């Protein structure tokens, strides 16, 4: 509703009356009748009712501009469907307690197979994931011991559906996990939980006034006020049942995207590392809430705790602590089992002593069934597109004896006219262009170097074509100007980005603009999925972070691209932790994994040169300290064991290096390969280097520009991307030329495409840093 | 541009910095001097640019004439008045084209994305009232409305309690306490006596402080082993002086049956658990804890207190002045060493009181919510209590915040995008503190070389540096946050962050980098008080912390000794110095890890 | 304190400024005092904020 506004200002009589001021202060001397007769006003009213036209289609409403025509159009409305509060507003499962809302919502339908879509509960009725217990964390001797740090385990408390297909399951939840695995962090251990049946005694005694057709509903609502005590279960409801609340809309969407409800208070689940006491003096009001019911009589226990050992805690009669594993079911197939036979689980007495019963079938028709309820992605539809973008010439609505409709230069005044009215048509043609770029202007799927507009203002068939037709291929390309005006492109993006709070990246010198640009680009379409997955290193797809650190950095490559593509990158982001194993009677025998740390003899460097080097090697390990103290050259003969202790501190690649400890003395030149790399165990540096480790391998083309000072350059690139890491996750990186780095860009997407396996490409990689690897298998 | 329509325009939507078109009318006229030199003026080599800038005009001068850097000239020829004339009208489609992306974005967040503004916090303000000779007990209900004057350009301002008080007659007479600095000696202060008429002096006591009004206990120099002569009078038995400091308040004019109620303004380093006993008529001190509801959390922060005082409670009695009734309070301070370790500062303290908050959040205007309302402003209720004497405020209106305007929205907003309520990263850990905590005056990351070194270090240690505002230990350039809200910011992270990342927050030792600089000055003024003026500006910028109301301005943690050299120029007294004689405890120091620069100039 | 003089003075005297301490030693003055009287010479304000620990009671005086 920007028009009611502004009605009195885009106005033709508004309009003239600024217009005449001008003529007014400026040419009062030389222009001094501005009468309706002369051709100088009526050229003015021609172009004040086109600026009139022009400004009246910016006030058309805002969901009208910004759709775009029907011929081309993305999926769903005025914002992408990736956009949506449900996944702007949402952040990753990253907690322990969102780790609990992401896995309370697994469900037998989402499952993509089986049990005919129609049965089913939710797979969990509670979770609990915590840290593994500290005794036993993956510690591992091959040298002395180290324990891993960063892996949890999960106790998975399942529901009666479940325990019916454990299977079923097992397989969804395994998918699950890999999906939301984060940055450092794994699951090694799953535990599943087992029932005991808790037979609880309760004796309920009636209202004097209730219905005899009533008491099937007084049995449905004293079970399920007691279910949900005792089994803590997650409460889903509906997004516009929370609309409806108080609550905004940011405390809707705070946790995980959930497909199915929201979860917006935890059932507070108690921890399964020790046993749990269940406290049931609280149960007695929330089971005298309900309105047949005036007061219980009993609470108690028929001796079936004996068989897992539940000990009453100190004084207390309600209270009763479960062993480390169970789990309550309380009443196991309940209805037909317990509630319905008139053994006596639960006792109704009504009206004194008549005592009525019921069977299984009746209460379920009086009991609350719940509804599976899918949440649908959030969206804008479009408005109505309006036809902004087409151009009515000014020179249409001028009197038809100036002669422009005429015909062409019957009169020799037509032209020089013709020729006045160009440069006061491109003006406004420029301002009809504008508004129809908008949508494209404004998308956040940018693609184009394209800004405010190039195109002719008369179509090809027109008399207004015909005039200036000896110079319109000569117009149009000065019109292709606009590709110079590219950098405001990049001034829009800086602006797009400041909606999700990251500024745009600073030029640098070694951009290639023209694929510093794309880079941009992709970084500000797949925001808010980037910042949604900031450590989803999923198995296949390109790291989600990864991606987040070079557009801050802003250097260029195709990983913006809409499929990865992962042969040919910038650089690579692996995690120790993923090279690292867990797991016809005695012939698997799993002996030794990781053998010994090496490199291999071509030249040695101790001073930190440009890339701080060796091909098929590494100089990566970071030592000021003692000798390489092994040599392996001639092990196809004699004389073995004599291998020598090398000198401290020596970089030797070329013959500046001119000087010379040495003993069991070697030959040692420039000739053989043949001789391996060690180093002496009396600098006592073994450290653990798995546990939270990322390393980054990196082109040393970007330091083979000149004047880089690498240092003083590696004082900045470690400046930006430092916010970009999460604070516990740990950086190395190891930079080499172009053809070390080539042989591992083959041998990265080899890993990947297989799904990360342990076997022989994993080692290839393992062999490609300091650690060292077990390559013995596959010795040629 | 255009400042007819434009002034309509920029109420409606929000208007901000960036605009979609740049296209100054100095850089147009050069937009179209390259289109009119293509078309050709007939028949000629001459073309028309030639014609539309004639004679003496450039571009650069018609722009001049547009926005009016030279005055207008009657005579201008008619067919460059007529290009004026039509960049005059196409400001309007240009300037409703700026106004779209500042209606785009709004468009965003209200309509899809759902997210609201936040509204107007009202403030409550310390209110103390007091009443007239003539009745001993009146009271009055929730929402009963005090008020001081009236907004500007609105209505008045009404100030209703929370709860309802009944108020008494009385007053604080006497506050004092005993403290054991020493073994074998302990002194007796007295700032508050009303008896002698001598107030709580000079703003605030440190409690348990050398006040030079004590007075040794002989009685107790050598422990008794008279009629058992102990403080402040004599007891009937043995009592047991223990290693604790207490101090005793001194109620006048209260029955036994009414109540009491404080309010204690307050600034303590560390909480100390506090116990409270009463005086009986046997001349023994009995537990007062059953009948204390506190809510300053055993004196941690300021809050109101009121105690319906016990049945039997004594005006006579021994051990203690006869006149006044008395309650006692144990304070366990918690040993740490500094200034940090000891008692509360105790702004003051105040009888008959509860606080009061703003009544209706939307009628006032937002010039009021800027500042706290000023100290003894509301002295009269809305409707007049005949019974009354006097209300008073000593301080006056913490907390309250300002309506949100369309700029801070957009930033909050562009926040919850950026980290979604989880501290995932160290950039996110830096804001996340930054915003919930007023305290914080920055934080800093622990560096460049740390992140890269990395051993296997699980444990992440943030460094927060506070505002002067708020800092428990007694220095101004170095300031310190007690451990125990040090430690809550740590457990309000740890649940953002992953439960791998073991986060916790801790205040940096501050290293001391001196300089001894020779500077020649002005040649009319003393160099003394050229050096004392020099310093405290010099102090100013590379400790911004140090100066009270400050905004929290990102600084780095290396000094450079060029902008160090450079700064010192840019005084209006100095004219040259020699050296500066950089003094590390000559070139430019930078910041080792987790810890924090501060100049000392001898 | 600020003080305006009125002053007719013939040729101006250098003049330095002290005063009173609880030791009954006079300390200098004269880092405080910001004079536009010109040492005295013509008629000015001057605006001198009272040190610290300067005080009431004191000897000799």
């Amino acid at each position: 509703a920007l028009f009611h506004s502004v009605k009195d200002d885009i106005h033709f009589d508004t309009l003239l009356e600024q217009a005449h001021q001008v003529i007014e202060k400026q040419a009062e001397k030389l222009w001094s009748d501005t009468a309706e007769h002369d051709p100088g006003i009526t050229f003015l009213q021609g172009i004040s009712y086109g600026v009139s036209d022009l400004a009246y289609r910016h006030t058309l409403p805002l969901k009208d501009l910004l759709t775009p025509a029907p011929d081309e159009q993305q999926q769903e409305g005025i914002f992408p469907a990736e956009f949506g509060p449900h996944n702007t507003l949402t952040c990753g499962p990253v907690t322990a307690d969102d780790y609990r809302k992401a896995l309370l919502d697994l469900h037998s339908s989402d499952s993509l197979d089986g049990t005919q879509q129609d049965e089913g509960d939710f797979l969990f009725r509670s979770v609990q994931l915590v840290r593994e217990p500290e005794k036993q964390r993956y510690t591992y001797w091959y040298a002395k011991e180290f324990t891993l740090r960063g892996n949890y385990w999960l106790y998975l408390e399942p529901t009666r559906w479940t325990q019916g297909n454990i299977a079923a399951a097992t397989r969804q939840l395994t998918e699950f996990l890999t999906k939301n695995r984060n940055i450092g962090e794994s699951v090694s251990n799953i535990i599943w939980l087992q029932p005991v049946d808790l037979p609880l005694l309760l004796d309920v005694e009636l209202d004097d006034d209730v219905g005899a057709q009533d008491v099937p509903g007084i049995f449905a609502a004293v079970y399920s006020t007691a279910e949900q005590y005792l089994m803590p279960g997650a409460q889903r409801y509906r997004t516009e049942v929370l609309q409806n609340a108080g609550m905004s809309n940011d405390q809707i969407f705070e946790g995980p995207l959930l497909e199915h409800g929201w979860i917006p208070e935890l059932p507070a689940a108690r921890d399964y590392t020790q046993r749990l006491t269940l406290n049931l003096s609280r149960l007695v009001n929330s089971l005298l809430e309900i309105e047949g019911i005036k007061h219980v009589n009993r609470l108690r226990l028929d001796d079936s705790f004996d068989k897992t050992a539940i000990e009453p805690v100190k004084g207390d009669t309600w209270s009763w602590s479960i062993k480390e594993g169970y789990y309550p079911r309380l009443w196991g197939e309940d209805p037909l089992n317990q509630l319905a036979q008139q053994n006596g689980p639960l006792r109704v007495i009504a009206k004194g002593g008549i005592s009525v019963s019921v069977s299984k079938e009746q209460i379920q028709a009086s009991l609350p069934s719940q509804s599976l309820i899918q949440n649908e992605p959030v969206i804008l539809a479009y408005g109505q597109h309006r036809d902004v973008g087409s151009y009515y010439p000014v020179s249409d609505t001028l009197p038809p004896c100036y002669g422009l409709q005429h015909s062409l230069s019957e009169s020799e005044h037509l032209l020089p006219l013709h020729q006045f009215m160009l440069p006061f048509e491109q003006l406004l043609a420029c301002g009809c262009q504008q508004i129809a770029m908008l949508p494209r202007l404004l998308a956040f799927q940018r693609e184009g170097y394209e800004v405010w507009g190039d195109q002719w203002p008369f179509k090809s068939g027109s008399v207004n074509d015909d005039a200036h037709q000896d110079y319109a291929p000569a117009l149009k390309d000065l019109l292709g100007q606009i590709a110079l005006d590219s950098d405001h492109e990049l001034d829009i993006i800086n602006y797009l980005l400041g909606y999700f709070g990251t500024q745009r990246a600073p030029r640098t010198f070694t951009t290639q603009l023209d694929d510093f640009r794309a880079v941009q680009q992709g970084y500000l379409a797949q925001q808010p999925t980037l910042t949604y997955h900031r450590s989803n290193i999923r198995i296949d797809q390109v790291s989600s972070l990864q991606k987040r650190i070079a557009a801050r950095m802003g250097l260029g490559g195709e990983l913006f691209k809409p499929q990865p593509d992962l042969s040919q990158l910038p650089f690579y982001l692996i995690e120790h932790r993923a090279l690292l194993p867990v797991k016809k009677l005695f012939w698997q025998n799993s002996p030794v994994w990781m053998e010994d740390m090496g490199y291999r003899l071509a030249y040695a460097s101790d001073q930190s040169s440009l890339p701080v080097q060796r091909r098929l090697t590494r100089t990566v390990q970071t030592p000021f300290p003692p000798m390489v103290v092994v040599g392996s050259e001639i092990t196809l003969l004699k004389q073995v064991g004599i291998v020598n202790l090398k000198k401290a501190e020596s970089e030797k690649l070329y013959a500046k290096v001119v000087s010379f400890n040495s003993t069991l003395a070697f030959p040692t030149s420039e000739e053989a390969w043949r001789y391996s790399w060690y180093f002496s165990g009396e600098k006592y540096e073994r450290t653990d280097r798995f546990s939270f480790v990322i390393s980054v391998v990196v082109n040393s083309d970007l330091i083979k520009l000149p004047g880089v000072d690498p240092y003083k350059l590696e004082e900045w690139v470690k400046e930006t991307i430092l916010t970009e890491f999460p604070a516990h996750i740990s950086m190395i990186i190891h930079w080499m030329d172009r053809e070390a780095f080539l042989n591992f860009a083959n041998t990265y997407q080899r890993w990947q495409n297989n799904g990360t396996p342990l076997g022989d490409a994993a080692y290839s990689i393992l062999e490609s840093l300091t650690l060292g690897k077990l390559p013995s298998a596959l010795k040629g | 541009e255009l400042n007819e329509l434009t002034n309509k325009l920029s109420n409606l939507v929000p208007m901000t910095d960036f605009k979609l078109d740049n296209r100054a009318s100095l850089q147009l006229l050069k937009y179209i001097e390259a289109y009119t030199k293509i078309i050709p003026f007939n028949s000629g080599d001459k073309y028309w640019n030639d014609f539309f800038f004639m004679s003496g005009n450039t571009p650069e001068k018609l722009a001049k004439l547009y926005q009016k850097e030279i005055e207008p000239n009657g005579e201008l020829l008619p067919q460059q008045a007529f290009l004026l004339a039509v960049l005059r009208l196409l400001e309007t489609p240009i300037s409703l084209l700026n106004v779209l992306p500042a209606a785009h974005r709004e468009l965003y967040y209200r309509e899809l994305l759902g997210l609201s503004s936040h509204a107007a916090q009202p403030d409550q303000v310390a209110l103390s009232m007091e009443l007239n000779s003539t009745v001993m007990e009146q009271l009055l209900p929730e929402g009963t409305l005090f008020e001081a004057g009236q907004d500007e350009q609105g209505n008045a301002l009404q100030y209703a309690l929370d709860a309802s008080l009944l108020a008494n007659r009385g007053y604080i007479s006497d506050l004092r306490w005993l403290r054991n600095d020493g073994e074998k000696q302990w002194v007796t202060s007295a700032p508050w006596d009303l008896q002698a008429q001598v107030s709580l002096p000079s703003d605030g006591i440190r409690l348990f402080g050398k006040t030079n009004s004590d007075q040794q206990v002989f009685g107790g120099v050598l422990i008794t082993s008279m009629y058992h002569l102990t403080p402040f009078g004599y007891s009937s038995d043995i009592e047991p002086l223990e290693e604790n400091p207490a101090l005793y308040l001194g109620f006048t004019d209260v029955k036994p049956g009414q109540t009491l109620a404080l309010y204690w303004k307050l600034k303590s380093p560390q909480q100390p658990t506090v116990s409270w006993y009463y005086l009986d008529q046997h001349n023994q001190w009995a537990e007062l804890d059953s009948w204390v509801s506190d809510g300053t959390q055993n004196l941690y922060q300021d809050g109101t207190w009121h105690v319906e005082l016990p049945v039997d409670a004594s005006n006579q009695a021994e051990q203690m002045p006869v006149g006044r009734y008395w309650l006692r309070a144990v304070v366990e301070v918690p040993a740490h060493e500094g200034a940090l370790g000891k008692a509360p500062w105790l702004y003051g303290l105040i009888y008959n009181a509860m606080t009061a908050t703003l009544v209706n959040v939307d009628s006032i205007s937002d010039s009021h919510f800027l500042t706290p309302l000023p100290a003894s402003s509301i002295q009269r209720p809305v409707e007049p209590i005949i019974v009354l004497a006097s209300v008073n405020q000593p301080w006056a209106s913490w907390g309250g915040r300002i309506p949100e305007s369309y700029s801070a929205f957009f930033e909050r907003i562009a926040q919850n995008l950026s980290h979604r309520n989880r501290s995932l990263t160290w950039g996110n850990m830096v804001t996340l503190l930054k915003e919930r905590y007023v305290s914080i005056f920055d934080v800093k990351y622990p560096g460049n070389d740390e992140l890269t070194r990395v051993p296997a270090l699980e444990q992440q240690q943030l460094t927060v540096i506070p505002a002067n505002r708020y800092n428990d230990s007694d220095d101004s350039l170095r300031p310190v946050l007690n451990p125990a809200r040090l430690q809550e910011m740590a457990d309000w992270l740890q649940q953002k962050d992953s439960p791998w990342a073991s986060i916790e927050v801790r205040n940096p030792e501050y290293l001391d980098v001196k300089i001894h600089y020779e500077v020649i000055f002005k040649p009319d003024v003393n160099e003394d008080f050229g050096y004392r003026q020099l310093q405290q500006q010099l102090c100013e910028v590379y400790m911004p912390w140090s100066i009270d109301e400050q905004r929290p301005v990102v600084l780095n943690n290396s000094i450079n000794y060029f902008q160090l050299l450079a700064t010192i120029q840019q005084q209006p007294l100095v004219e040259r110095v020699t050296r500066l004689t950089l003094h590390r405890a000559t070139a430019s120091v930078e910041a080792k890890d987790n810890e924090v620069l501060i100049l000392v100039w001898e």
